[PDB]
């Protein structure tokens, strides 16, 4: 898969971060979305 | 276990390149089509003329 | 006021959106159309030395690569090919004049018989093997049931003369099918390929009929440099040669009508 | 000027008519005797559509005259007419601008022939071209005289054509149920279908993936043999091709052929002809 | 005279060919090879073996599914009777789900079998699709077909499920029947002013008249050049040859420019997509944007006016 | 569970793979069928107002 | 151990990569069909005015 | 189908016990929707 | 398959975690879903 | 400005000229469409006849 | 602190000549774009009958 | 992608300010678009 | 790609105030576009 | 890119003043067309 093993240690610590990163603003807009007009 | 533990080596197993540009698409397009699913739902923002109506806000 | 017709509608801006992304499409389309043949031949270029390449509107993409698979090279496109000599001369000195071909027309090597300069080397399977090579060559191979066997029949050019005997049949190892026929010719047993676009068959009589040629020109084909496989270089010679005979095999194909 | 590898052909002779005569090239373009009598027929042509969108149906000062590029159009003459030449002003224009519209598709097909004759290459082409020559001939030709009158024959405008084949199909009902439209409509859509297959396939496999080389032979047949089992082989889909485009135009030439002259009905009612069979 | 390359006029057989080998994960192939003497006549004589993996299985599975619900309908519609089904079987077909149900899921009597064969067919279609993406990566090619095979869908997709959900009504999809959904198009440019006015509708007739005429250029082009191996596409794109310069030039002598081996085949691809991409937007205008098309050519001075010789009082105005 | 014959063998007769292959995908289609039907038949379960109505606890 | 005690065999008979990629566009897809079968049943949430009509709130 | 008689042994074994485990799923489906809402 | 018997037994190892943490996220849904709104 | 500090590596993966242009055209395009979407919609500036109407400078 | 002191090293990246023909073209069309655009609304300068009626070349 | 490990921090400086200079430009054009007249 | 380091900080200077003549004539008729004729 | 650093001096220097004097006769043809024919 062209890596190496510590670069899919790597890797994966960037991708983590950065999903959890996108995530966090999801569930911020989500929470100001549910404040204006809540859809549940 | 709630816990993976091992999941790193995942991209032993998955092209990353391919793996980030392939969530950059579906994530770009879902965008697309759920705001697209809620322009079209009662739950519109844009067509409501809330707070004060612009389509009949002049004399003229 | 509720009534105020907007003029513009979604279906005016999406025929303007249209348009936008075809003016890009068909330019883009011209500009791969450039990968060969450019910048073209004028005397705008020779008179200037050089100093206007002819290119037009577009302008030609930068190169792209094709690494052929096996050893085989790599190709760029659009690229920088020398120049080759015309075996002719003009018709007229004024420019869009025709060129009338140096000597015997047949060897000439101008006009329907001219052809390019392609690889000296061979088209192969996907194994490697040469790609087109004779039944002899491919053991494998075999008519096909209720068609009559090349092998044997009498090649006959256009005139009626004898030309020589199918002396065995090449075939494509990679897509089977018949792509050339062996000739032993007449006048000097030399074997010669004749393309299968140039054969007709006469099953019935087992002649294989060539308009081409004169059953005389077979002796001129071009030749082999091997008689167990063929190269790129020598495909396009050998049909090149068949071809001039189009126009030149007789002293009327070179037309009026009127 | 020429490719950087045409002056090599660029032979003298192979001509039908002319020789010599007009034996040169333009530009690109190739001239001949009959690229000659095209350039005539055509710009005689042209420049009376534009003497028609000149005057307009009721003279230039009219309403409907006009030089809307979506709305010119120029109409037969009325069916009063019959076969015969009809006034200028009165669809004698279109008359003539058909005349030189069938003329120049002629003069063009001769003209690629020259050139056939010339690189020396297989007639295919103007083989090809003579049929939709053909199928434009049945619409301003032949049915129309079948019809014992020109007037039959579609005009020359951009929508108002669109408008003669509109109303045209309506008079039989529901066109749809023309069986040669049905036909001909098939060939259209798999025509546009083998298309979209071969040349994603040229494609796909002169433009592989990043770290792979051109693809083979091999790969061609195994891939649609992979999808559908069967490969019809680079020689024939060229031949398939060519065989649904040129069909397709033929069909459409012969479910318009009868649609009048050989059948006035509407043409759901034509297939009766199979819910009376002895078998039901 | 010369041999027009149209029948093969004598063949050649060898071993079959079980293809270019496919990676591991990509599945075994099934089927084992047989020569047709008559596609032969015309075309690579051999037929097969097939690929078939969990997608293929799983395609071929809906696809049939959806083929029986269809079936089994419209032998229903004619009370089993398979002569009267044989009969009227051109005109048989099984219609939507009412707008009385909207896009509720209807009851098995109502449209429910058409709202089941419509998801399984769309599934199943999208299924091969996802098939020809593998069987293209299998071998290192592009996905250029799946690019048009995507356009093509849209356009399905468009036609019967995308405008019917955005005009909330499942009876606005086309019914399975040939004369049925023949009559469904004639409805459908009924019902909306006449499609002729509809600028997208006229662009994709542009591109399917024009996939009829560059394959037929391009084929008898290949034809004309099929003495030089044309044919041979791949190489005289690699490695130009007299036939790619032949063929470049009779066109370039004809009609004043040209294109080259690898090139026409990119305007070829492009004009056949385009046909499915402006006709699914012209379905996707309709009754969404512009209710009236020869109206909305009016508005924007497209239609063109005649002498008004013969007209009709309107009995409404009265 | 009880014995049968020798009916092991089938392994030696069927691909374990394309076998494998066939009932996943068979099932799933069978899956998604009989719901749909079930979806279309009077024993729906969704639209029924199951257990407390939703279309009349929201437009109004 | 009466329960599939060599059920990891199952990745040395079958391509883990396709398999795994393969499951999450099950998934996907799944998950995009169920939730069209929700918007068209009484079940839906968004064509409802919840919590209040929209479509006729605005000043104006 | 290139196996030997022992792995006929094999793949049948885990064949069987899984299939009879994914048909006990079926009973347990069956057996709680008779119970829920009875059709017969 | 290319794959040794020790990465099966981990590919299945984790394969088989990962999968029940999804199953979890899903049951989870369902509760939340279950109660703000019963569906039987 | 990553926010920290290793996403720069992500060029690393991702050809720089490549995510550039791509990111040109996306915004060059959703610029367009957008601007449509306004143009139908409630935030309309041109045909409302604001802030005195045009066609009524005459009469056409 | 900041970083934009290095941005003129995007001509080592983008071919300048094209970058120009292409701003070069793109504007044009732009402009033609735009034109059209106001020209087919309220804001309209050509239909306007302004400042003197030329089809009021008499009782018009 | 044929770079060195220092020659992706120099294009991230440069790309993020610039990227981060559009979100600014958004930013205020949005508001300016917000006061002249507000769509939520 | 291709010129100095030295010949893109010239380019980029002159493409930098040539650009922002520009923008200088388009503010000029904007201007007076407002003025003949506002819009808003 | 095919010229000497002179010759687009002179180049440039012939071009201006002929692109002014078609920009003259245009102002020129707009005054003519703005006297005889006031459009704003
Ligand atoms: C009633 C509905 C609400 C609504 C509620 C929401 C909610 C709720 C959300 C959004 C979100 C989005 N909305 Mg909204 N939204 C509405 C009205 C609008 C309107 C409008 C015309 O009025 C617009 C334009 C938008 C626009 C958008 C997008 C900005 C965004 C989704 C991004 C995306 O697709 O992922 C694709 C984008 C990316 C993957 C990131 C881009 C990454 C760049 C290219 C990478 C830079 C390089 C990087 C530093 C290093 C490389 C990293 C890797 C490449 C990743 N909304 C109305 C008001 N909107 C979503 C959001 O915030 O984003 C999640 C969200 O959760
Ligand atoms: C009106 C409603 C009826 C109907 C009425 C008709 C009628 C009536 C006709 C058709 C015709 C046809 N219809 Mg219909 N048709 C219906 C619905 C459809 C549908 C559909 C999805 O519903 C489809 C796909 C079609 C498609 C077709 C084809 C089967 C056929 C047109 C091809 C053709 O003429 O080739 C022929 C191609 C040519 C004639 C072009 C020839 C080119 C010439 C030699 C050169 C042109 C040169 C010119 C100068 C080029 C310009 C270049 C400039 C120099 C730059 N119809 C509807 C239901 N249809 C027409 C037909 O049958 O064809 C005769 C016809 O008469
Ligand atoms: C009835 C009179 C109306 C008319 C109404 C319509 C309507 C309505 C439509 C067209 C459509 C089109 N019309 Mg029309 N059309 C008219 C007259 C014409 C004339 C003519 C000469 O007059 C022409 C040339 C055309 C031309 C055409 C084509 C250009 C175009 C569709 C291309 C196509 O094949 O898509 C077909 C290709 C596909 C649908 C994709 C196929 C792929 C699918 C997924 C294959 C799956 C295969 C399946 C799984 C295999 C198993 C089988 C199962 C049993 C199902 N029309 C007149 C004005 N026309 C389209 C359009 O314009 O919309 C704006 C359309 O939908
Ligand atoms: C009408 C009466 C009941 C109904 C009665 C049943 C009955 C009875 C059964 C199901 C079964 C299924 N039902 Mg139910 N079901 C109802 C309402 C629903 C609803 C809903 C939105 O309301 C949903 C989402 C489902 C969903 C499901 C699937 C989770 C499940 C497995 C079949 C399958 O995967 O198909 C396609 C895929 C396959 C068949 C896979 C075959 C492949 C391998 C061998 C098996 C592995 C599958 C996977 C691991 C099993 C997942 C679920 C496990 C049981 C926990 N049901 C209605 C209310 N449902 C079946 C089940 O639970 O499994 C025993 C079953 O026997
Ligand atoms: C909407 C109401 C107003 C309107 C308001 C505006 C506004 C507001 C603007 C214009 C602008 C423009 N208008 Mg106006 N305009 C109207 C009526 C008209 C009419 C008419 C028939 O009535 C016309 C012809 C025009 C014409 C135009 C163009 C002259 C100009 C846009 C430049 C452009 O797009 O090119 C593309 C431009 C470039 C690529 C850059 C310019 C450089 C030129 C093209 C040289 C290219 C360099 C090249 C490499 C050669 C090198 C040169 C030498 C090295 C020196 N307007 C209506 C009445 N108009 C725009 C402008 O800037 O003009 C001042 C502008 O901002
Ligand atoms: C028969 C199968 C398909 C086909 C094949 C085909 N067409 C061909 C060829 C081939 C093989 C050529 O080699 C030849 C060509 O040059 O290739 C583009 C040609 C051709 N295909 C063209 C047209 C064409 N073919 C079409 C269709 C078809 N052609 C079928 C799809 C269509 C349509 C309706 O779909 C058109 C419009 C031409 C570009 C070209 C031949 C060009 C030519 O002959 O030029 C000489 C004539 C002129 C330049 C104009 C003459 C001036 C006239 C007096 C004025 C016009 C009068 C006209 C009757 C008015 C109609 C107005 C319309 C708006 C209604
Ligand atoms: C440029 C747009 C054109 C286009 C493109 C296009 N079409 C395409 C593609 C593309 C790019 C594909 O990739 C795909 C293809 O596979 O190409 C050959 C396809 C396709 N084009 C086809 C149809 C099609 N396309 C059409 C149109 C068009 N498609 C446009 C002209 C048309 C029209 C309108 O005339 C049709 C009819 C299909 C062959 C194919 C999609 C096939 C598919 O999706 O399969 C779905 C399911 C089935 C076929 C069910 C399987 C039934 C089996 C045939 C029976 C075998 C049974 C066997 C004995 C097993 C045992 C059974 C057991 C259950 C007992
Ligand atoms: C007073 C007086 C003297 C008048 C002045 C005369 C005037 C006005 C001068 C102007 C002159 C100019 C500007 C033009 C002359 C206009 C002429 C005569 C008319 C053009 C007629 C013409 C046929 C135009 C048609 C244009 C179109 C789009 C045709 C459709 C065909 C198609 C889609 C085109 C592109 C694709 C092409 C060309 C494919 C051909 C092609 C194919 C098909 C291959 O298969 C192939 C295989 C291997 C190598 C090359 C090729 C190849 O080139
Ligand atoms: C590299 O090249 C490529 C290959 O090679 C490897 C491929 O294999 C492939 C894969 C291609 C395939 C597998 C091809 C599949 C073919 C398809 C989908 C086309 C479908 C066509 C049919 C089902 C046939 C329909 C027609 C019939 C059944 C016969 C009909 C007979 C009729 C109507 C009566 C005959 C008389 C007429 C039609 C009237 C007169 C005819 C004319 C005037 C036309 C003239 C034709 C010629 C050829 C000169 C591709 C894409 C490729 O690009
Ligand atoms: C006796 O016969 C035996 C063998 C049993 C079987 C014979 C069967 C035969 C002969 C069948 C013949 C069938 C024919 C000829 C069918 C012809 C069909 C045609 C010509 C159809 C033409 C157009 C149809 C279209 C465009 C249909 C489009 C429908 C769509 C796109 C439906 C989409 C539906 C979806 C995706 C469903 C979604 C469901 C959701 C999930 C939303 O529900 C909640
Ligand atoms: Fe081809
Ligand atoms: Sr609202
Ligand atoms: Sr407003
Ligand atoms: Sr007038
Ligand atoms: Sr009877
Ligand atoms: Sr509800
Ligand atoms: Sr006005
Ligand atoms: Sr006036």
């Amino acid at each position: 898969t062209g890596l190496t093993d510590d670069e899919a240690k790597e890797f994966h610590a960037i991708f983590m971060q950065s999903m959890y990163a996108w995530f966090g603003l999801v569930v911020i807009a989500h929470l100001l979305a549910w404040l204006y007009r809540p859809w549940l | 276990f709630t816990m993976n533990a091992n999941l790193y080596k995942i991209w032993l197993i998955l092209d990353p390149r391919r793996v980030l540009v392939s969530i950059v698409a579906f994530q770009i397009v879902l965008g697309l089509l759920i705001h697209m699913i809620v322009l079209s739902t009662d739950l519109n923002w844009l067509d409501d003329n809330i707070p004060v109506s612009y389509q009949a806000l002049g004399k003229k | 006021s509720a009534g105020i017709t907007h003029y513009i509608d979604a279906a005016q801006i999406t025929i303007w959106a249209f348009w936008l992304f075809f003016f890009g499409l068909i330019i883009y389309l011209r500009r791969e159309d450039k990968r060969e043949g450019y910048p073209l031949d004028s005397d705008r270029t020779e008179r200037s030395g050089g100093r206007v390449k002819v290119v037009g509107f577009p302008d030609l993409p930068d190169p792209k690569t094709f690494v052929l698979p096996h050893n085989g090279g790599t190709v760029v496109a659009p690229r920088v090919e020398a120049p080759v000599a015309v075996n002719a001369t003009p018709f007229s000195p004024a420019p869009g004049s025709p060129l009338v071909p140096n000597g015997d027309p047949m060897l000439s090597g101008f006009g329907p018989a001219a052809s390019p300069d392609r690889p000296k080397h061979c088209d192969l399977t996907f194994e490697g093997l040469p790609k087109i090579v004779p039944m002899r060559v491919a053991k494998e191979f075999s008519i096909a049931e209720g068609d009559p066997d090349p092998r044997g029949m009498t090649v006959v050019g256009l005139d009626g003369e004898v030309a020589g005997t199918v002396s065995d049949v090449w075939v494509d190892r990679s897509e089977p099918q018949i792509r050339y026929l062996e000739v032993e010719v007449a006048a000097n047993k030399k074997k010669v390929l004749l393309p299968i676009g140039f054969s007709r068959f006469d099953k019935k009589a087992r002649k294989v009929k060539v308009d081409a040629i004169k059953a005389a020109h077979f002796a001129n084909v071009p030749t082999l440099s091997n008689p167990d496989q063929v190269t790129l270089y020598e495909e396009d010679k050998v049909c090149a040669y068949y071809a001039g005979g189009k126009l030149y095999a007789t002293a009327e194909r070179a037309g009026p009508l009127l | 000027a020429m490719l950087s590898f045409e002056k090599k052909y660029r032979v003298r002779g192979g001509t039908l008519i002319g020789g010599d005569l007009f034996d040169f090239w333009v530009g690109p373009f190739y001239v001949g005797f009959f690229g000659v009598v095209g350039f005539c027929f055509t710009l005689l042509g042209v420049l009376l559509i534009v003497w028609g969108a000149t005057i307009g149906p009721t003279g230039p000062t009219s309403d409907l005259q006009t030089y809307n590029l979506w709305r010119i159009s120029i109409a037969p003459p009325d069916l009063s007419y019959g076969l015969r030449m009809a006034p200028l002003t009165e669809g004698g224009l279109w008359q003539i601008i058909t005349i030189c519209a069938a003329g120049a598709f002629i003069s063009w097909a001769l003209r690629e022939v020259e050139i056939c004759r010339k690189l020396g290459i297989g007639f295919h082409v103007p083989f090809a071209f003579s049929f939709a020559i053909g199928a434009y001939l049945v619409l301003v030709f032949v049915r129309p005289l079948l019809m014992g009158a020109w007037g039959h024959g579609f005009p020359y405008g951009i929508l108002s054509h669109l408008d003669w084949v509109s109303n045209v199909g309506y008079q039989f009902l529901h066109f749809h149920y023309n069986p040669a439209h049905m036909l001909a409509i098939s060939f259209f859509f798999t025509n546009c279908l083998a298309l979209s297959m071969h040349g994603s396939l040229i494609l796909s496999v002169t433009n592989p993936q990043k770290g792979e080389p051109v693809k083979t032979s091999e790969h061609e047949n195994t891939f649609f043999r992979d999808i559908v089992g069967y490969s019809i082989g680079a020689l024939a889909i060229h031949r398939l091709g060519l065989f649904l485009a040129l069909s397709a135009a033929f069909w459409s030439a012969v479910c318009i052929l009868i649609s009048g002259p050989f059948w006035t009905r509407g043409w759901p009612e034509w297939w009766n002809w199979w819910l009376e069979l002895p078998l039901w | 005279p010369e041999y027009q390359n149209i029948f093969t006029a004598v063949q050649v057989r060898a071993p079959a060919y079980p293809g270019v080998p496919l990676p591991k994960g990509n599945l075994p192939r099934i089927g084992r090879p047989i020569f047709s003497y008559w596609l032969g006549k015309i075309g690579d004589a051999q037929i097969g073996p097939i690929y078939l993996g969990l997608t293929g299985t799983l395609s071929i599975f809906f696809g049939l599914v959806a083929i029986s619900i269809i079936g089994f309908n419209m032998l229903a519609s004619v009370h089993w009777d398979v002569f009267q089904f044989l009969k009227h079987f051109f005109w048989l077909g099984l219609e939507p789900p009412p707008p009385q149900y909207g896009l509720r899921i209807p009851p098995l009597s109502e449209g429910g079998w058409w709202l089941m064969a419509g998801l399984f067919l769309t599934l199943s279609i999208l299924l091969w699709w996802v098939r020809t993406y593998k069987r293209a990566e299998a071998l290192g090619m592009s996905q250029h077909l799946s690019w048009a095979f995507a356009a093509a869908i849209f356009f399905y997709l468009v036609l019967g499920f995308i405008r019917p959900v955005m005009m909330g009504s499942w009876a606005k999809a086309v019914p399975f029947g040939i004369f049925p959904h023949l009559d469904w198009t004639a409805a459908f440019s009924i019902r909306y002013g006449n499609l002729y006015y509809n600028p997208f509708h006229m662009l994709s007739i542009a591109f399917l008249y024009g996939s009829a005429l560059l394959f037929a250029m391009h084929g008898a082009t290949i034809l004309s050049v099929s003495r030089f191996g044309g044919d041979r596409e791949i190489d005289q794109i690699t490695h130009r040859g007299t036939a790619a310069e032949r063929a470049a030039l009779f066109w370039r002598w004809t009609m004043g420019f040209n294109v080259t081996m690898e090139s026409i085949h990119r305007w070829a691809w492009w004009c056949a997509v385009l046909t499915v991409i402006t006709a699914g937007i012209g379905i996707l205008l309709s009754g969404t944007v512009v209710d009236n098309w020869y109206l909305w050519a009016v508005k924007h001075g497209m239609a063109p006016a005649y002498p008004e010789v013969v007209t009709a009082v309107n009995p409404y105005e009265t």
